[PDB]
DNA sequence: TAAAATGTGATCTAGATCACATTTTAGGCAAAAAAGGCCTTGACATCCCACCTCACGTATGCTATAATGTGTGCAGTCTGACGCGGCG
DNA sequence: CGCCGCGTCAGACTCGTAGGATTATAGCATACGTGAGGTGGGATGTCAAGGCCTTTTTTGCCTAAAATGTGATCTAGATCACATTTTA
């Protein structure tokens, strides 16, 4: 996963969407401080992004669902 | 350097009595476009002038105090 | 005198017979020394028992063959070099195997003396295609150290042998492979230090850790006269 | 002052942090590549000969 | 059976008794007064401000024998294609 | 229509090396403003002693009142050389 980014592409299909989705997740993690799913293993957020996307735990759809749900429940909490 | 400095200064200002901090802010033009004076502290707080000088002194004790000084100590070498 | 010594860090072990060893840290100028010298003593001076000679009935020379058999003689002989054997009282034994039927000839079918351990008793030797064909052989195992080929042995051997008794390149030393690698390991101010990473892969008859332990044991046992 | 933790923290940050290499003239896109860093005690870059 | 445990009993010895008067002393409750906190006063010291302030600097004017067409030190000429204006 | 002359326009990329310019041009008089200098003067800022209040430090004081002293009269522990006597 570290040295080669092939299996990740085999999950999604494109380099560009892979780096965009991965960067989105690792910006949820570099700044948002949300937890990982795959273990840490002393790695910068790039690798954990590429792994979580490799094994099928993060996707643009899935990110949309998560941010959607927490946002909507927050809107219920405001009222 | 200026930014981290100034934030640390305000974080020291938070820990004081009210009149202490606000006087020591406006008396030095801090946090404003103003430049207000001992006399004008007289005009606003209450006409007492040089007890403000003694208050300034007491605050300089309250704050210099090397438990707080060391965020400022790097700026000694300025 | 401001020597440094290593601390054995890891023994990564894939199977019982395949083994890895990281080893750090060392002063510069030793990784190649140790790797070379151990590689030598391992691969050319470790004691062990192995197949020296063979004797089969109805069987004359390797270029000939047996009937009702998948192999020629040669593929069998290669299935005999690859043998895990241990003698436990003696320096020599002569096994027997008398087989029939269509049994792909394992080492399990062999009749074992009490002082013999075959670590891979499943080890295949031959194949009897038809059941009607049946064999009787006997196998000299002898204790030596290192590797010595039967070609150089006949070059060595003037004592008459007959047609029927055969000879195989002795794999005494239980190693099948070793290789070492000198990497560079970090001490805080010192990246000029070197580690020694070893892959050993042997037959049965030994755990590799023990083999190395015996090697260095031997070498110190050579050095005691000059530590003096 | 170049203390000890300087180096340990340098190695700490550099890990998983790639870096770009470039030789003139940058004719085609393989004249510029992204490698991983390896720290060494010298003033001269080393390189992977095949590239 | 070796070696440690067990009776002689008269002659003692450092603390407890025991009812009641007198201190003390808390501890804690009321507080006097002094020393901060609050302000003021007088006296000083240092100014900010600006209000001036003269010397030096600066913007401007004529000088009447007479004199009247540059050049002026460079470039070294790259070259192949493409537009456009003459060029028949 | 089809030259011909003239003119316009590009000429690979990242690093390094050095400091660096020059001619001659009138002169003095008038008169005016602005820069660097003084200068009292509001006005600000400082530093040392005094009057309002609360808190703090001494310090009254208030009565429960348990504690600290009086000393002759005892008591229930505590000993030591001899005589066995028991137990592993």
């Amino acid at each position: 996963a570290r040295v080669t980014v092939q299996d990740a592409v085999e999950k999604i299909g494109n380099r560009f969407d892979l780096v965009l989705v991965a960067a989105r997740r690792a910006r949820q993690m570099q700044v948002g401080g949300k937890d990982p799913l795959v273990p840490e293993e002393n790695d910068k957020t790039t690798v954990i992004a590429l792994r979580e996307i490799e094994e099928g735990l993060i996707n643009n759809q899935i990110l949309d669902v998560r941010e959607r749900q927490e946002q909507q429940e927050q809107e219920a909490a405001e009222l | 350097t200026t930014e981290s400095l100034r934030a640390a200064t305000h974080d020291v200002l938070a820990g004081l009595t009210a009149r202490e901090a606000k006087v020591l802010r406006m008396r030095f033009g801090i946090d404003m476009n103003t430049d207000y004076t001992l006399e004008e502290v007289g005009k606003q707080f209450d006409v007492t002038r040089e007890r403000i000088r003694q208050i300034e002194a007491k605050a300089l004790r309250k704050l210099r105090h090397p438990s707080r000084s060391e965020v400022l100590r790097s700026f000694l070498d300025d | 005198t401001e020597f440094l010594k290593p601390r054995l860090v890891d023994i990564e072990q894939v199977s019982s017979t395949h083994a890895k060893v990281t080893l750090e840290p060392l002063e510069r100028g030793f990784g190649h020394t140790l790797g070379n010298a151990l590689r030598r003593i391992l691969l050319s001076s470790m004691p062990g028992c192995a197949v020296t000679e063979v004797e089969i009935d109805g069987v004359l020379h390797e270029y000939s063959t047996k009937e009702g058999v998948q192999e020629d003689i040669l593929e069998i002989l290669l299935n005999l070099k690859g043998l895990a054997v241990r003698v436990q009282g003696k320096d020599e034994v002569i096994l027997t195997l008398n087989k029939s039927g269509i049994g792909p000839v394992t080492a399990a079918d062999i009749t074992h003396d009490g002082d013999v351990e075959i670590v891979k008793p499943q080890h295949v030797i031959c194949h009897l295609t038809d059941e009607n064909a049946s064999i009787s052989m006997r196998i000299k195992v002898q204790r030596g150290r290192g590797y010595v080929p039967a070609s150089t042995r006949i070059h060595s051997e003037e004592d008459e042998r007959p047609i029927g008794r055969l000879l195989v390149d002795a794999c005494y030393s239980p190693v099948e492979r070793i290789a070492y690698n000198v990497e560079a390991a970090r001490v805080e101010q010192r990246t000029d230090l070197d580690k020694l990473v070893i892959e050993m892969e042997t037959n049965g008859t030994i755990d590799p850790e023990e083999a190395i332990r015996r090697a260095a044991t031997i070498l110190a046992e050579q050095l005691e006269a000059f530590v003096d | 002052r170049e203390e000890a933790v300087v180096w340990d923290i340098l190695d700490e940050v550099i890990r998983e942090h790639p870096v770009l290499l470039n030789r003139a003239p940058t004719l085609h896109r393989l004249g510029i590549q992204a490698f991983e860093p390896v720290l060494i005690e010298g003033k001269a870059i080393q390189l992977h000969p095949l590239v």
